[PDB]
């Protein structure tokens, strides 16, 4: 009885907001459009345009801010439950730890020590090598270590039906990591989407680097990518197009060699 | 299957008939949840003749069939118009257990069936139906 | 209405406001039976093949 | 995990029937050419699909029998080509050894 | 003030109004009952008022009714779409023949289906053809068919529909082809009238035998079209014009002679067309000394219109970098050369229909 | 009568009240009347159109309508897209043209299109030349293109619609084209107004002709965006200013001399332009007074701006993995190694 | 309540003035197609007693195929002119709505509206829109599309010998049509219309001109020996365009020369092969 159910609408366009009879225009999903005010228990600089809103069911006045949509698929990316390796199940890759470790812990775990010198530590980090070399074995333990939060994406998951959907994914991904203080995403076989652009007559791969140039996007494009710092493995490096494989989306190439 | 009240599927791969298979449509295989309701079944698929995806359903059909299926009484057919384009898997010994061929008619063949056919027509006493099957050389039923 | 014979796939008639299942209607048409139709293959006999 | 490979008729699947003769594990089988679907991503979404059935009914055995066919074969049915193939398979290498933590699920594969 | 206090009073008015719910006429079963279809939504068994005429109210007649009672109020005309409505009031800008170089012959073929057949019916009538009704506007991109749209279009005293064929694209189910139907029933309910589809790729493409749903949805609505170019109900006094710069794409349906009967190619102009192009863009050009335009013609050789007027856009601006007033010869020689160096970025053009 | 007005004016307040049901107006009949579409997807005909003018309504135009009798309350302003609306850049990046190295020709090639005929837009009406309408920056990766975007978002005060390839391709056909000319409505309504499309090549691939199947949704959302750089209506107030890798990609339609006038090409930066460079990058750091970057430019042939930039990041890198608190040159040197990023190799029987 | 049959459909019949003006005299050369039309939709509406002693299981609709330009649509508005039964005119893409159900409802509608006035064709022009064999049950259009087409193959199962309603379909793409619409009591009368032949050329040309003010001039064989496939919309294009050049010079008779013209201009066919080939 006390809390009435709200429905979810988006607002679109608030109408004279330097005035004091601000109006908002708001989209509730299939239902229909409204022009409603704002609910008296919430602020008026608390409702921005394009932003969820929950409406009740009366005079659809907006009641609550909303959180952005995020696919489920998206939301089940973020690594719950970290996986059982630490460095010490990794062997002959000391050199790579490090290089892995100063680009995607230590920066989180002591941020204090770039910020004094001035120094922007790299954002990306590229683990190749032939399969069996410890890519996705170090990433596991990345994991285990890290603080921050923790998306693991396999490039083949980011591959869908429809046209624009998989661009979509990365675009929601990345909303979705910028929503924490510090993130970590992880592409596993990033050839699945990685690979390098090209025309062959037909429409061959259209689709998937589309995929690929809206992750190039939000690594580094127009908008800053945040305190994101990506993590891509994969055992066919030459397929990657050169956008991707360059130093403020990859900045660093960590090779996974056979063992010495 | 109407003389041993086997229930007759047509397996055309057709997606206008996959709401009815199930709303799935992931495998071919889901066709055998309403083949076991109907047992004893057939699953007939028709090669009108990439690959071929009638081929295809017939040996993942073949392979359930096997040893995986515990509902007996579901038996498969394939019809083809030609054996030398079937696949390796297909012609391989113990997946088809009989090959039956269906050679074009003859003579006499062509008889019977034009003796069949012509009962649904106001025919005049006296038609050689002989001569006209000998007027049709190389001709299908 | 016996929950025994609530069956899968049953059509059933629900109530306005309590949607509640008070009579088994006819069974809607077996969805292999739907689609025989559509793929509508002649009935035969042994009669009408000859050779 | 475990590959049954020989000449046809040798063998591979019948010592994997007999496998789910003598198995008190959830016995899920799948063809090689299953794993070829109509659409974009629908193939590498059923392959995700087929082991996180396998991670329910834990402790399993997964049998991809004639998994070479998946790429042998060319079905115009299959809108994106070797390319779909090739991420189908990039799907099927994560489920195998990935970044999940994969539970008491055996692969054999034929 | 009296005046106000009627606007405020009429406004009083206006508020007990309702509004009434648009539907259409199925069938007149009764001397007071019938069978209406709202707009979007349900059939219903509805009654009319007494005041009602009755035999306005044929079968398909747009009708307003009660939202209590479903009565119906008044018969409506024909609905005109919004869309339809902002492709007929769309402003061409004013564009005269005399700003279009080297397409004399390719006008004259245009104005034979559009002009001559609308104004002198008998004479075509004479001979014993039914005019055509269909032209398609081919070429390489900026060789002025979207131009010599916009010149049709100013100075022809006709009813003209101007849509982008990307801008008909709906994905609502069906709505699509619906506007296709309502682009002309307005164009028939207008006669004449004359419907110029700009990027006709967008959905007259070939139609695919293995596409998906989103193709065959587009496939849908450029089959509808196709019915209402040359279908069942014959298209009178209603033209069409089409642009598209790759006519390879088309569905031969849709480039078939009974649909698109005037296949006129917009080329890339030649070296008198490239003059003639040159002093219509370099006209309003402020210039000292002796301008050279066939020196800018020879070495405009694959130019377009496009270029020949980025030739005058780019000769000003090496003025603007010199801060010059005026522009030389030598300020086009090196803009023609600069033009001709990003031409090589330009992949194949010479696309025609099949 | 005054109390009579006042009095009528107060029953309005009480029907003029929230929410208003959003409908567009379908037409304006005259047997003064209007029919309206509401958002509940209901035609619906209006005796009398209500407390607006039938003047000041046009056919499509968002109104507000009561949300029982559905007569129009009031007129409502345009309406956009969220995704179009979230496009326009409100943070204006504090970048500057002093923060690129090496692409003074570009920048001026730029800012002479874009900046120069919105401020003196005299210049061009004496001349009597047009201005140039579109801009494309393409290149390789790195060399600083939406970095000028940026600089040119920053030190310009029109409107920018900042915006990338891949969020004009959607799933539902004709929601990319509506996209695209949702961003150029709303930025001819705010001119005068930038528009930045990152990544051309996704939404500009060419065309092809297929019997099978392809990519005819993307090829739409193009061809609308062919409409809107030069189509049947001249726009000759929104600058677009676009971005690509790979030029060979694009279909010609796109790289048309009406569309993208100038097409600037971006060079992987030269000796002074790599020493420029990482100058530019190194001044937020504690820099010892003997990194020779006419060396380091020396050292990185065939390194763009990027790795020019991640030559500074290692730097500081290595100078924080040895506790130092400045970088040396040998800092810059060995970051030159890990951003080549050479595969290990014993190469030691070399000479 | 119960409505009247033929209420409630919101696809009407074809009235008097709508009758197309196309006679069967108009179309030229199509001897095999119009028999088989006649023999499969016309005379079966009026000697379905002469079929039934005879043996013959009428037709319940036929499929007219071909390239576009050959006659499909044109000789059902010659049936539809020359016709005593009821004709209802529709194109598959009308029968894609917004409102669900109402593609599938309007479908009914014309089945049970042609029932209800027998004798009765029902033509469906463009019959792809709604036929095709490709089905996404994910998008509303495709499910939307499967439904009308299931309903569309559930109304001709529907009809009994008994009732006489003929269903006619065109359509340039029957490879991209659903076999089950050909399957028989649905469509057992495939109609092909292919590109004309030399002689079926001639009488083409022999039908339009006959319209057409001619000088004795003009020789029609050296336009109808040329070895081009050409469809009878370009045969009708080259007289549209013979006289389009008699109108430009002023003139109300063809000649020679302008059919010269108006047949380069019409065909412009690229060599589009190499003699180095043969
Ligand atoms: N450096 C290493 N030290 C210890 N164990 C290792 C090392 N590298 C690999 N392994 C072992 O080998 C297995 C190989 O799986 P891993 O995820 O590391 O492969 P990968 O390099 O990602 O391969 P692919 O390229 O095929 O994805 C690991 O699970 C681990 O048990
Ligand atoms: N070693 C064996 N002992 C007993 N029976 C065998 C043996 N090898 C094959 N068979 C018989 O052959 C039949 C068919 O072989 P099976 O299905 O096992 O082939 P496979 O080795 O999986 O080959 P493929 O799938 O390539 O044709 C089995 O059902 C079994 O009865
Ligand atoms: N013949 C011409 N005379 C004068 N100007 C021309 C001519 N052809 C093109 N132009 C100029 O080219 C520019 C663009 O031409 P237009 O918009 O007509 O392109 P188009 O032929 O429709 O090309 P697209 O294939 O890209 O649609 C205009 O500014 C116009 O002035
Ligand atoms: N010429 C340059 N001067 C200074 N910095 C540069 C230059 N070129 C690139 N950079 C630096 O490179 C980094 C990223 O480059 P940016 O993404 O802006 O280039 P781009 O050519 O647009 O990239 P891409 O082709 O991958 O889309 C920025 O931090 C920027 O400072
Ligand atoms: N035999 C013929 N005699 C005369 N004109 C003909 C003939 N065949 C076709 N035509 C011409 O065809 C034109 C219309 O083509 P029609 O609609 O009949 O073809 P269609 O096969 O239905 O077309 P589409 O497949 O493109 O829909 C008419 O203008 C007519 O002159
Ligand atoms: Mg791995
Ligand atoms: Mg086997
Ligand atoms: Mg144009
Ligand atoms: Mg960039
Ligand atoms: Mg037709």
């Amino acid at each position: 009885q006390s809390e009435q159910p709200l429905q979810v609408a988006r607002c679109t366009k608030i109408i004279n907001a330097d005035s004091e009879d601000p109006k908002y225009i708001i989209n509730v999903k299939q239902f229909a459009k409204f022009v409603v005010d704002l609910s008296d228990q919430v602020a008026p600089t608390d409702i921005e345009e394009g932003m969820r809103v929950g409406v009740d069911r009366n005079k659809y006045q907006i009641h609550i801010p909303l959180p952005p949509k995020i696919d489920p698929t998206v939301t089940m990316m973020q690594v719950e439950e970290k996986p059982d390796v630490t460095y010490s199940d990794v062997g002959g890759c000391k050199e790579q730890i490090e290089k892995l470790r100063e680009v995607v812990e230590t920066p989180l775990l002591h941020p204090e020590r770039f910020v004094n010198l001035g120094i922007e530590p790299p954002k990306g980090v590229l683990l190749f090598g032939p399969p069996g070399t410890g890519k996705t074995l170090c990433a596991r333990a990345v994991a285990n270590r890290t603080d921050a939060c923790f998306i693991r994406v396999i490039g083949s998951e980011l591959v869908q039906k429809y046209v624009g959907e998989g661009a979509r994914m990365v675009r929601e991904l990345f909303e979705m990591a910028r929503t924490k203080k510090a993130c970590l995403i992880f592409f596993d076989e990033i050839d699945a989407i990685g690979g390098a652009r090209f025309d062959d007559g037909a429409g061959g791969d259209n689709e998937v680097q589309r995929t690929m140039l809206e992750l190039i996007n939000q690594l580094d494009g127009f908008d800053p990518r945040g305190n994101i710092k990506v993590l891509m493995a994969t055992n066919r490096p030459d397929t990657l197009d050169p956008a991707l494989m360059r130093p403020g989306r990859l900045d660093r190439k960590i090779e996974f060699s056979l063992p010495d | 299957a109407h003389h041993t009240d086997c229930t007759f599927i047509r397996v055309s791969g057709s997606e206008l008939v996959q709401k009815f298979i199930g709303e799935g449509a992931r495998m071919v295989r889901e066709l055998f949840v309403m083949a076991r309701e109907h047992a004893p079944s057939i699953i007939f698929m028709d090669e009108i003749d990439g690959d071929s995806e009638v081929q295809r359903t017939m040996l993942e059909l073949l392979n359930q069939l096997d040893g995986f299926e515990a509902t007996k009484n579901i038996k498969v057919i394939m019809a083809t118009n030609r054996i030398d384009i079937l696949d390796s898997a297909l012609l391989r010994p113990g997946r088809i257990d009989r090959k039956i061929e269906f050679p074009p008619p003859n003579e006499e063949a062509r008889l019977d069936i034009l003796k069949i056919h012509s009962r649904k027509m106001n025919l005049t006493r006296g038609i050689n139906l002989r001569k006209i099957a000998e007027l049709m050389p190389g001709a299908s039923g | 209405i016996d929950i025994n014979d609530v069956t899968p796939n049953c059509r059933v008639a629900l109530r306005n406001d309590s949607y509640t299942l008070h009579k088994i209607l006819p069974n809607k048409v077996d969805p292999l039976v739907s689609l025989m139709m559509v793929e509508k293959v002649p009935d035969s006999t042994y009669e009408m093949i000859g050779g | 995990g475990v590959i049954l490979y020989g000449p046809p008729g040798t063998g591979k699947t019948l010592l994997a029937k007999a496998v789910a003769n003598q198995t008190s594990a959830t016995f899920l089988r799948v063809v090689g050419s299953e794993l070829i679907q109509k659409y974009l991503g629908d193939g590498p979404k059923l392959v995700r699909e087929l082991f996180r059935v396998a991670e329910e009914h834990a402790p399993s055995i997964v049998f991809i029998d004639e998994i070479d066919a998946i790429g042998t074969k060319r079905y115009d049915s299959n809108s994106g080509g070797e390319r779909e193939i090739q991420r189908t398979m990039l799907e099927l290498l994560n489920q195998l050894d990935g970044f999940d933590s994969r539970g008491d699920v055996k692969v054999i594969m034929a | 003030l009296t005046k106000q206090y009627e606007k405020s009073e009429n406004d009083l008015k206006a508020l007990q109004s309702v509004g009434q719910i648009v539907g259409e006429v199925l069938k007149q079963l009764t001397e007071e009952k019938f069978i209406v279809k709202a707009t979007n939504g349900p059939r219903y068994v509805v009654g009319c008022r007494r005041q009602l005429d009755k035999s306005k109210l044929k079968p398909g007649t747009r009708v307003a009714l009660d939202m209590t009672t479903l009565t119906i109020m008044r018969y409506l005309p024909r609905e005109v779409d919004p869309l339809v409505y902002n492709m007929s009031h769309e402003d061409p800008g004013n564009v005269s023949y005399s700003e279009i170089g080297g397409l004399s012959e390719q006008i004259r073929e245009l104005r034979e289906v559009i002009e001559l057949p609308l104004t002198n019916p008998e004479l075509f009538q004479r001979v014993g053809i039914i005019p055509p009704k269909g032209c398609l506007l081919y070429g390489p991109p900026g060789t002025g068919k979207t131009l010599l749209a916009r010149a049709v279009a100013s100075q022809l005293d006709c009813n003209f529909l101007k849509v982008v064929s990307s801008s008909i694209v709906d994905k609502y189910i069906g709505e699509s082809a619906r506007l296709i139907r309502e682009m002309f029933n307005y164009a028939r309910d207008h006669q004449p009238c004359i419907i110029f589809m700009d990027e006709i790729d967008a959905i007259g493409g070939r139609r695919f035998s293995e596409g998906t749903s989103a193709d065959r949805e587009i496939q849908r609505t450029l089959m509808e079209l196709l019915n209402q170019m040359d279908g069942f109900d014959t298209l009178h006094r209603v033209k069409m014009i089409m642009a598209t710069n790759r006519p390879d794409t088309l569905d031969p349906a849709l480039l078939r002679p009974g649909r698109l009967d005037r296949k006129i190619h917009i080329d890339l102009p030649n070296e008198q067309a490239r003059l003639d192009i040159l002093k219509i863009h370099a006209g309003p050009i402020t210039k000292h000394g002796e301008i050279d335009y066939e020196a800018i013609v020879k070495l405009s050789d694959g130019f377009n219109g496009a270029d020949l007027r980025n030739v005058c856009t780019e000769a000003g601006m090496f003025a603007i970098r010199a801060d010059h007033d005026f522009v030389v010869q030598e300020d086009f020689m090196k803009a023609v050369r600069k033009v001709a160096d990003s031409k090589k970025l330009e992949s194949k053009l010479d696309y025609k229909p099949v | 009568m005054k109390d009579k007005i006042k009095e009528n004016s107060e029953k309005i307040k009480v029907n003029k009240t929230l929410p208003y049901l959003v409908s567009n107006v379908i037409e304006l009949l005259d047997v003064k009347c209007a029919v309206i579409k509401t958002s509940t997807r209901q035609t619906y005909f209006l005796p009398v159109i209500g407390l607006v003018d039938a003047e000041k309504l046009k056919p499509g135009d968002l109104v507000g309508v009561n949300k029982d009798s559905y007569l129009i309350l009031e007129t409502l302003p345009t309406e956009y897209d969220s995704r179009v609306k979230a496009m326009e850049v409100d943070e204006r990046p504090t970048e500057q043209y002093s923060d690129i190295g090496g692409l003074d020709k570009q920048i001026q090639e730029l800012v002479e299109a874009i900046v120069l005929p919105m401020n003196h837009k005299e210049k061009f009406e004496n001349l009597g030349i047009q201005p140039p309408k579109g801009v494309l920056m393409y290149g390789p990766p790195g060399t600083g293109k939406t970095l000028l975007a940026r600089a040119c978002a920053a030190q310009t005060k029109a409107t920018f619609l900042k915006l990338a390839g891949p969020q004009l391709v959607q799933m539902f056909i004709g929601d990319g084209a509506k996209l695209v000319r949702d961003a150029f409505a709303l930025a001819k309504e705010k001119a005068p107004s930038i528009i930045f499309i990152d990544e051309l090549d996704a939404i500009g691939t060419k065309r092809f002709d297929s019997e099978k199947a392809g990519d005819r949704e993307v090829q739409r959302t193009m061809l609308e965006l062919l409409n809107q750089l030069d189509g049947f209506q001249p726009n000759t107030q929104v600058k677009v200013i676009a971005a690509t890798n790979r030029v060979d990609i694009l279909d010609p339609a796109l790289l048309r001399s009406g569309r993208l006038d100038r097409k600037i090409e971006f060079p992987m930066p030269n000796e002074e332009a790599r020493a420029r460079i990482m100058q530019i990058h190194s001044r937020k750091m504690n820099v010892s007074p003997d990194v020779n970057y006419e060396e380091l430019a020396r050292c990185t042939d065939d390194f763009n701006g990027a790795q020019c930039k991640a030559v500074c990041v290692e730097a500081g890198m290595i100078a924080l993995r040895r506790g130092a608190t400045e970088l040396t040159h040998e800092d810059y040197m060995e970051g030159i190694l890990e951003v080549q990023a050479k595969k290990k190799a014993n190469l030691q029987y070399y000479a | 309540d119960v409505l009247p049959p033929e209420a409630d459909s919101s696809i009407m019949m074809l009235t008097s003035d709508q009758k197309p003006d196309v006679m069967y005299a108009d179309i030229g050369g199509m001897d095999i197609q119009k028999q088989e039309v006649r023999e499969a939709v016309e005379l079966p509406l009026t000697h379905f007693e002469l079929y039934k002693q005879i043996g013959i299981d009428p037709p319940r609709g036929v499929l007219m195929y071909g390239p576009p330009g050959c006659g499909k649509t044109m000789l059902a508005k010659a049936v539809a002119h020359h016709t005593t039964a009821a004709f209802i005119r529709v194109v598959g893409s009308e029968f894609v709505q917004k409102y669900l159900g109402e593609g599938p409802r309007m479908v009914r509608d014309v089945f049970r509206l042609a029932k209800e006035n027998a004798p009765a064709i029902i033509f469906i022009d463009e019959i792809d829109a709604i036929a095709t064999k490709r089905f996404d049950a994910q998008t509303g259009a495709d499910r939307e599309v499967q439904r009308i087409l299931l309903e569309l193959l559930n109304q001709m199962d529907g009809f009994d010998q008994n009732v006489n309603v003929k269903v006619i379909m065109a359509t340039n793409r029957a490879d991209t049509l659903d076999p089950a619409l050909l399957r028989p009591g649905r469509l057992d009368r495939k109609i092909e219309f292919p590109l004309p032949d030399r002689r079926q050329k001639r009488l083409i040309f022999s039908t339009i001109t006959s319209k057409m003010n001619l000088s004795e001039e003009v020789d029609l064989e050296d336009y109808v020996a040329r070895p081009d496939k050409i469809s009878g919309a370009d045969i009708n294009s080259i007289c549209q365009e013979s006289g389009m050049l008699a109108v430009r010079e002023n003139r109300y008779i063809v000649l020679a020369k302008d059919f010269e013209k108006a047949y380069k201009t019409v065909i412009k066919k690229d060599e589009q092969e190499h003699e180095f080939y043969k």
